[PDB]
């Protein structure tokens, strides 16, 4: 099983990135899929349920940031958007059977996580 | 030396890949198997839940009863939808590319067996290059060599000569033309010359490859070179391809082992269905803090960690069924009772008595 | 002539055989993924016809839905016991056969087709002798023969090379000197003689069989035979046996075509799950008489023919549920743990109603 | 595909037993309840003997109760039907049947199967 992150890059503040998480080895519709970033703590950035019905987020990334899924190509999609330094991290992908509710994908723990993508954003 | 037949060294890890690839198929029946074995535990779990919320129903552990039933009955659907979308493919493209492969060597290795004029005198040599060997029942010279795929039963799925970089006994041949041939032994299939080897007026027009590419028979007098297999990389259009394509499918094998087939050690609130039967159906609200869901679960669970679900369980496998729906000397116990059948028309009769 | 390359009346119906083997694992995914999915729907409807009986607990239609759901969820884990035991086994096993022979076949054609001396001059012959073949794309000699496994996805394979009755292109050969073997082309693979065959010093001590048994290569100066492989028997140990095991396994396999994987369609007293589930739950009485049986499933389903089946199976369609939980309609769900999460509260607000 | 096949039958003396055998292929025969039928010279057929895809019960009619026994062995797809006691009314062609689940006297005697063997005669003959 393997989770592969990419969209990884230097940014500078205020800018974009697109992160994509490729799934191979699970049936991703079985899945919610989330991202987490991380000498910090780690920490919750977003999740989508698994038949897609709701997204989560993180109050410091609400309205800047914005998990999809595509099935059809086993990829889970994070949108950021109004980069800041603080989202400088590595960014972590992971998938949690039929996870459905905040409290799982906020706070549990997740069976599948990525081998990370560096995500590294300049001040201005 | 080259253009002489080929010692034991030479041959026998081709036999010993062919037995392991012969047990792939085999793997494929455990593993396929073993997932509906997953599934159908999961049901009867996701049953014997549903029977003893049928039963007590009304009462605060039929409630967690019906949390329990739903996380278990999520379980065994979305195992099953892992076995039709993920691991059919898998373990059908595992069995298919192993047994071509496999087909592929054993025509080779047959080959050499009988390519022989004497006792002393051909392609296929014992361990010293002193004599010819000969196929004994599933062994050729000690050398368990079926060249047959044999009857599938169920097979633990195994890695030796196949592993997860390559074909661990495939190695860098140093020298071939000492290890790999023997020294007097004459075998026309070493070579694509006329004067010892398969040409007949003059040399083959080119190099022959032999076993899906991985002996290369050069038309010039010289010993055989053999690819390097045993840290294999993804390609497409290599003359060596039938070993890529099936060291790529057996490698990609999970087997029954993903979250679906796996019982969940969490906390409940974190447990496959559970919260979100909480929110919606308990606690009827959204946005409710982590907090909230645990004070919830403890008025169904007596806490909400991973013990106090044990703890349910335990109650729904002591609860009996009634004695005349299960033989007479029978066990009545939902704990000492399987096989989804056998549960489900069970849940259909308390199900019918709650109907009244 | 005897010791010569193989034309093309030789390979060419060892080609058609492994381009249809090819088509075994396909099928074999095809008929586990279409278990499944059987499965599935059977399960769907057990849901549908329990999340009906949640929602309208207490009336007749309810009892008549419980009796619907039984008979689905028996039908949806006697589908899930015939993939596991049966549906598996014997894909795996026309999988892995029908890969094997085609394994064996194609390193021998790929060993004809490789040696060549010259492009008039090897194994591997075209229809009339004159050239050697080669590979272009995925044929040759303008024959499909890509001596490849190929990309798996589901497809009903071909039974028109191989079929009931075995491999319909390998007949018995009436003369091979002629029709297998070109006049002056090269072969050493053509015998086992020393002159023009496989032997160096002398002649190889016995008779080589190739192809998995197919082809016989004498050990003295004459033409090959073949195997009559179109009216196959089952045997054990054969020098062939490859082309049996791969003939008896695709022979044997029904498909996702049993009766698990059917719905019935009489009446309903005979359907399965109903009449042991009324007798104990309902009538107190068990092997009570037809008329009793069908009196009591009146109550329930307004008749016993299948008629009044299909008429609940409507109702359980055209129930809506809570918009929260989703399209409202039962019948206009489908998904298996979908189903599961609105049945599970629905039966949450059972408990609750107390 | 799928074949019910029956074993076992012939020419007995009254009196003696049997031992009829239905060999099942290309099925699940665990899915499945087993039935034996008899047809009878200028009668129609009945119901024999059957027993539930678990085993838990068998159903007899009345002219066989007691004289014949069903069983079955999971292990070897095999249903059995073990006549003892044979009269000269027991001659028949006997058939093995199957049906998916069969659970319940009514279905296994009244109701349609799913498959059918060829049936295979038996003749009870006093002299
Ligand atoms: C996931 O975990 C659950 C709970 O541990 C498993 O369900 C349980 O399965 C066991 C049988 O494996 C049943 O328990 C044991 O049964 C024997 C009867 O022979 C009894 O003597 C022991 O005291 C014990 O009861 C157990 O009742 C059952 N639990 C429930 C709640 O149904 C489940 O099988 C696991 N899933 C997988 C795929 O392993
Ligand atoms: C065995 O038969 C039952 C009964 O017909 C099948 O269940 C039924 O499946 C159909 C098709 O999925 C559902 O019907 C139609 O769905 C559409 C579109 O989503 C809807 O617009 C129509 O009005 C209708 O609902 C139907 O509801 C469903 N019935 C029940 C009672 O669940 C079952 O699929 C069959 N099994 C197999 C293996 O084919």
């Amino acid at each position: 099983v393997q989770l592969q992150e990419s969209g990884g890059g230097l940014v500078q503040a205020g800018g974009s990135l697109t992160l994509s998480c490729a799934v191979s080895g699970l049936t991703f519709s079985n899945y919610a899929m989330g991202w987490f970033r991380q000498g910090k703590e780690r920490e919750f950035v977003a999740a989508i349920t698994w038949d897609g019905g709701n997204t989560y987020y993180t109050d410091s990334v609400k309205g800047r940031f914005t998990i999809s899924r595509d099935n059809a190509k086993n990829t889970v999609f994070l949108q950021m958007n109004s980069l800041k330094p603080e989202d400088t991290a590595v960014y972590y992908c992971a998938a949690k059977l039929l996870g459905s509710s905040r409290y799982e994908l906020a706070l549990a723990g997740y069976d599948y996580w990525g081998q990370g993508t560096q995500v590294t954003v300049s001040s201005h | 030396a080259a253009e002489k037949g080929f010692k034991q060294a030479f041959w026998q890890p081709l036999c010993q890949v062919s037995e392991e690839l012969d047990d792939q198929p085999k793997g494929a029946l455990f593993t396929l198997q073993a997932a509906a074995s997953k599934i159908q535990k999961m049901r009867d779990a996701a049953l014997r839940a549903s029977i003893y919320a049928e039963i007590n129903h009304g009462t605060n552990r039929a409630k967690a009863a019906v949390i329990v039933a739903n996380h278990y009955a999520m379980k065994a659907d979305s195992g099953l939808e892992a076995l039709k979308q993920t691991l059919s493919s898998q373990e059908v493209t595992a069995t298919a590319t192993a047994s071509y492969l496999k087909g592929r060597i054993d025509e080779y290795l047959n080959l050499l067996l009988q390519t022989k004029e004497s006792g002393t005198s051909g392609c296929m040599m014992d361990t010293s290059g002193t004599n010819t060997v000969t196929k004994a029942g599933g062994t050729i010279g000690g050398v368990p060599c079926k060249l047959q795929l044999s009857p599938i039963q169920p097979k633990r799925p195994a890695a030796t000569y196949l592993g997860k970089a390559g074909y661990v006994g495939l190695t860098r041949q140093a020298d071939a033309a000492n290890n790999f041939h023997d020294n007097d032994a004459e075998c026309r299939l070493a070579s694509g010359h006329n004067t010892n080897g398969l040409g007949k007026s003059g040399q083959l027009s080119a190099a022959v490859t032999m076993a899906a590419g991985y002996v290369t028979v050069a038309n010039s007098q010289t010993a055989v070179t053999v690819q390097a297999l045993d840290a294999l990389q993804e390609a497409s259009g290599a003359a060596h391809q039938p070993w890529i394509d099936a060291w790529k499918a057996k490698k990609a094998l999970t087997g029954a082992e993903t979250a679906e087939f796996r019982n969940e050690t969490a906390g409940i609130a974190g447990k496959t269905g559970v919260t979100k039967l909480v929110e919606e159906a308990l606690l009827k609200k959204k946005d409710s803090e982590a907090s909230e869901i645990q004070t919830e679960l403890k008025k169904y669970f007596s806490g909400h960690e991973n013990e106090q679900w044990t703890a349910i369980e335990k109650l729904i496998s002591e609860q009996p069924v009634a004695q005349n729906l299960v033989g007479d000397n029978q066990p009545t116990k939902l704990g000492e009772l399987e096989g989804n059948a056998k549960l489900t028309t069970i849940l259909a009769y308390y199900r019918m008595e709650t109907a009244g």
